[PDB]
RNA sequence: CGUUAGUUGCCAGCGGUUCGGCCGGGCACUCUAACGGGACUGCCCGCGAAAGCGGGAGGAAGGAGGGGACGACGUCUGGUCAGCAUGGCCCUUACGGCCUGGGCGACACACGUGCUACAAUGCCCACUACAAAGCGAUGCCACCCGGCAACGGGGAGCUAAUCGCAAAAAGGUGGGCCCAGUUCGGAUUGGGGUCUGCAACCCGACCCCAUGAAGCCGGAAUCGCUAGUAAUCGCGGAUCAGCCAUGCCGCGG
């Protein structure tokens, strides 16, 4: 989970955004 | 617990069968503080004791529990020269806990792939009196009794 | 229709110094919609107590801006008198609006 | 026509108006079972009624905001109860034995410096 | 990693360009190890400082987009 | 080098990246709060005196 | 069936099962299963031969793959030796390549452990 | 719980509502924040010489109601001359200064503190207001367009209970994976790009394509916590161009 930048969690945790977690 | 003898933290009754002893059980099932999922599981498990047996879940639950309570156990004891497993009776609060602890544990050791089934089978198989819970019950009772010789210290 | 802001560090002397403006706008003005207190803007600092490695044991400091608001619906020069000058604030700020 | 209580529970506030008759319960502009959906414990929030026998012969309109779904659940529970003492003096002499009337004092205790987490201290290795 | 120029140093091209109006030098020393190696300005062996001295790095075509210090390593027995 | 340094940190420099804060009191590179120009040390100091307006000891 | 190189997935979803190729990730698999219009939830076990080829062709032609790649990367790193840049030795010296500590960790690029003695 | 106070609350009550508490209308409620009230073993039973101890009533709160700030004479010839201050001693075309580059990031190894996992009480994807501290005018960036995205355009609003960071996440509901080193886990490496900065080789973080390692719950040992605690899930801030923060100080579920 929290370590895959290509999960959604991966990005919540990292704080970042992108393909796998977009800005609404 | 040096000063006082500690109040037995009381429990809200169940919002279904209305029993403290149920929530007690539910609590043990709960993992990371997720009481919701915990509850779903125990109820969904009572459903697999309709679909499987004509009996009322509660009665099975009660009667399985009653089957996994130990009567004796070896409390450890140091004396200056060797270690002594000394058999004493079991106070009813401890019975309560060991049983309910054991059930969940026995249950999560089972093979079936889903929470509510493992709970269910165990619950059934132990009210018949052949649980893997009931194993680690007759073992304790047996472990006392085999150390029946040292049963004359009991402090 | 007057809208005057009051910011502060000292809670007790906004409610003091700017409740002269609920008198000198009632005696020579008329209608008053009382003081309204706006939530505070607290600025916390946290310092390691010693000059050296003692990364636990710290002290806590907060400098808090108390915000206060005043509305009065009779804009006369009957009022812009004690409300032109007649003072008791000393570390306050004020925004004058309409 | 109308009755009131203000339930609160750990950052959660419960505006509660009951009305006589029906049984339906609007909560933040939603049916009870749409707001508390799947949440197995909510049925408790309306336990104060089952206490007095007003089972489901009140309606109730409820705003509830602040923090938490289950904290809200208990918050309401205080309203639903604080509302009916204020529509019957004698609604008291059997809600105290069950104490739906106590606020519930408990709250996220504070993070202390040096600990990880309020009480949980870090990990001593000693050698 | 950039894309608006190649952030390579003034003092270096001045010296490269105006060296290539007929110039064939190795004695060419520099401390600008953060300047990108520029399209085909090859041949010339640059001397790069690693913090202690200047390294004789003879340059080839295949090592272009790389920055200059990738060839002047900064530490010993690694 | 702490002297030639305190001075050079007042200058304007070739490239603004080389700037930085520095406890104006206790001439200090590290932990200098932006709203003060003040090393956490030369600070807990003034704070205690009252020479710092509206700054109180926090407690909750 | 045989998609790439000398490759054969099976008996699972095609999205997943496409994965079993060197160069096909979870992303390139979505992309392929719509730019040739094959529902992803089908098991390989049962899908058209019309479709095994409309897949085959898309995949081998959109991109470099399955050991064409294994050789390309192979060929890249052997170039990073070049005259010899930094990342070169580093690969030569089997150490982390992307600027990270070696005092501790660096296990994934080092042989289990290689313990010695010390400290007096 | 009361008092005071209306650019945050509201059909609570009625009117208009392009159905956005937005438009009049109102602080009742919620809240924001300033002052007050409340708990004292005061009341009843029982024991006791007393202090008080065991129970019970009332009450939001009982017997220190829950958390802070607060650290006695002194002990460790404890820590720090590198924050500062300071006696003493040593350097004074150099043990001072200024710069370019390098190093503080080295790696056969070994401990500490953590993070992330080893899965089905789980992972993935879709939808779905439960909100409870803070930061913002050489900035927060709503909204548009371009881009799979990082980000780049244009551009509004708010010196900010008004505007923005801001989506809380666990949860709920649907669907999917079927016990597989896997749709578990995301180390390593390849490639292509974004941003900040004079400059990102040594030495930044971010996005995307590929690559997918060890890990199937851990020997002898050993750590934390007694209640909103532990366990679990996100949120913000300080320093700061950016950032190696999984750290730290805080907030709630
Ligand atoms: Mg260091």
């Amino acid at each position: 989970g929290k370590g895959d930048r290509r999960t959604r969690r991966g990005k919540i945790w990292r704080g970042t955004y992108g393909k796998y977690r977009p800005r609404k | 617990a040096r000063r006082r003898r500690a109040e037995v933290r009381q429990l809200q009754p169940d919002l279904v069968y209305g029993d403290v002893l149920v929530t007690a059980f539910i609590n043990k099932i709960m993992r990371d503080g997720k009481k919701n999922l915990a509850a779903r599981i125990f109820y969904d498990a009572c459903k697999i004791i309709q679909e499987k047996t004509g009996q009322e879940p509660l009665k099975v639950f009660k009667q399985a529990v009653e089957n996994v309570k130990p009567r004796m156990e070896v409390r450890s004891r140091r004396v200056g020269g060797a270690n002594y497993q000394v058999p004493m009776e079991v106070s009813p609060r401890r019975q309560q806990s060991l049983a309910l602890r054991w059930l969940v544990q026995a249950a999560n050791q089972r093979p079936e792939r889903r929470a509510a089934v493992r709970i269910a089978h165990e619950l059934m198989d132990a009210a018949e009196g052949k649980g893997g819970a009931v194993k680690k019950k007759e073992d304790v009772e047996r472990m006392a009794e085999a150390n029946r010789a040292y049963a004359h210290y009991r402090w | 229709k007057i809208r005057i802001k009051l910011r502060g560090f000292d809670h007790k002397t906004l409610d003091a110094s700017a409740q002269k403006i609920v008198e000198a706008a009632r005696r020579s003005g008329a209608q008053v919609s009382g003081p309204i207190p706006l939530p505070t803007r607290v600025r916390r600092f946290t310092v390691i107590r010693g000059p050296f490695k003692h990364k636990d044991s710290r002290e806590h400091f907060e400098l808090r801006t108390h915000n206060r608001l005043v509305d009065i619906i009779n804009p006369n020069r009957k009022t812009i008198e004690q409300l032109m000058t007649l003072d008791l604030p000393t570390g306050v700020e004020i925004e004058i609006k309409t | 026509e109308q009755y009131y209580g203000t339930g609160r529970r750990k950052e959660a506030v419960a505006r509660v108006f009951l009305r006589p008759g029906n049984g339906k319960v609007t909560v933040n502009g939603q049916d009870f079972n749409e707001y508390f959906q799947g949440l197995v414990r909510a049925v408790a929030a309306l336990e104060p009624l089952r206490a007095v026998d007003a089972l489901g012969r009140f309606d109730a309109y409820i705003t509830v905001r602040g923090g938490g779904k289950s904290g809200q659940i208990d918050a309401i529970k205080l309203g639903i109860a604080r509302a009916l003492v204020q529509y019957n003096p004698d609604y008291r002499a059997k809600l105290k034995p069950l104490g739906f009337l106590t606020r519930d004092a408990r709250v996220v205790e504070r993070k202390k410096y040096g600990k990880h987490k309020a009480r949980r201290a870090p990990q001593y290795s000693k050698r | 990693s950039l894309k608006k120029g190649v952030f390579v140093d003034d003092h270096l091209l001045e010296k490269v360009l105006e060296l290539n109006a007929k110039g064939e030098k190795r004695l060419i020393k520099t401390w600008s190890r953060r300047s990108t190696i520029v399209p085909e300005m090859v041949g010339h062996t640059i001397a790069v400082y690693n913090g202690k001295q200047h390294v004789p790095v003879y340059i080839t075509e295949n090592m272009v987009g790389h920055k200059l210090g990738e060839f002047a390593p900064t530490r010993t027995y690694r | 080098a702490r002297k030639a340094l305190i001075e050079k940190a007042k200058r304007t420099p070739k490239f603004k990246v080389r700037a930085y804060t520095r406890c104006v009191r206790c001439g200090r590179a590290r932990s200098v709060y932006r709203f003060f120009g003040l090393c956490r040390i030369c600070l807990r100091e003034l704070a205690h005196k009252g020479q710092l307006p509206g700054v109180r000891k926090a407690s909750w | 069936a045989r998609i790439a190189g000398v490759e054969i997935p099976r008996n699972k979803r095609v999205d997943v099962a496409l994965t079993y190729i060197y160069g096909i990730g979870k992303a390139r698999a979505k992309e392929a299963l719509e730019k040739t219009g094959i529902n992803p939830a089908t098991r390989v076990k049962d899908l058209t031969e019309a479709e095994v080829v409309r897949l085959r062709e898309y995949v081998e032609n959109t991109w470099k793959l399955e050991g064409e790649l294994r050789a390309e990367v192979a060929a890249n790193i052997k170039r990073l030796m070049d005259i010899g840049c930094y990342r070169g030795l580093r690969h030569r010296r089997g150490l982390p390549v992307r600027g990270q500590r070696t005092r501790t960790n660096a296990r994934t690029r080092k042989g289990p452990r290689k313990t010695v003695a010390g400290k007096k």
